[PDB]
């Protein structure tokens, strides 16, 4: 359907590692920063 | 919007050529031009050492 | 004798007369933190070996 | 098929005298197994 | 045939993960000097 996902050699293909999403990726940002700025408020006074 | 930096840890050991080689490769791997920028000047120093 | 304003009679109209030095306090919507001990904070690198 | 593939480590694991250091690459010296009875004298290899 | 192989590495595995949570948790106040593996006994010599 779309033309720019036509593999014709097999230097681009490869095998499957992990998949991800937008909402995953998200909230995984979000539990990033807070738990960064926990980590920091709790580590010092 | 988003902006790297390195990190370290005390409790983990690793050999000094994984950080040559990702010294190495983070000049041609982000951007920080004239436009934008994807690293904290820090990081920029940490991969000219390395 | 001692030469100090230790005790004085002092009348109701000028109990709030002592009202002369200048406080200086910080918002309740920002933060104050300690970092001395964050300069103590950092990883030694390894010479590589053969 | 275990012993296959399994022989080279048996083999490599009996020497002894590596560097203990949780900073050093290696990982063979870490292991004592078969690092004993080398000397032949329990308060000799014993030692440290 | 690799059963004391298996059992020192799992240790070591066990050893680093010690050394890395105590490292994380409470900074600076055990320094690792030597480890030791052998079977299932494990030792540690450290700086308190």
């Amino acid at each position: 359907q779309r033309p720019e996902r036509i593999k014709t050699t097999p230097y681009l293909e490869g095998d499957v590692l992990s998949s991800d999403s937008g909402p995953l990726l998200s909230v995984f940002a979000l539990q990033e920063i807070m738990q960064k700025v926990r980590q920091v408020q709790a580590d010092y006074m | 919007q988003i902006i790297l930096d390195l990190k370290i840890d005390p409790g983990e050991r690793m050999d000094p050529a994984v950080r040559m080689v990702a010294g190495v490769v983070g000049h041609l791997l982000f951007t920080a031009g004239g436009r934008f920028t994807n690293l904290t000047q820090n990081m920029a120093r940490q991969l000219d050492i390395a | 004798f001692i030469n100090k304003r230790i005790v004085e009679r002092v009348r109701v109209g000028q109990i709030l007369a002592v009202l002369n030095r200048r406080f200086v306090a910080y918002k309740g919507k920002m933060r104050i933190m300690d970092i001395t001990q964050s300069l103590k904070m950092g990883t030694k690198l390894a010479a590589p070996t053969v | 098929p275990q012993l296959i593939v399994t022989l080279p480590l048996n083999e490599y694991f009996s020497r002894v005298g590596g560097i203990t250091s949780p900073d050093y690459k290696k990982i063979g010296g870490k292991v004592i197994v078969g690092d004993l009875e080398a000397t032949g004298s329990r308060v000799m290899d014993a030692a440290d | 045939n690799s059963t004391l192989i298996a059992n020192s590495m799992h240790n070591m595995a066990i050893g680093t993960l010690m050394q890395r949570e105590v490292g994380r948790e409470q900074p600076g106040v055990l320094t690792f000097l030597s480890e030791q593996y052998v079977g299932d006994d494990t030792l540690f010599y450290t700086k308190l």
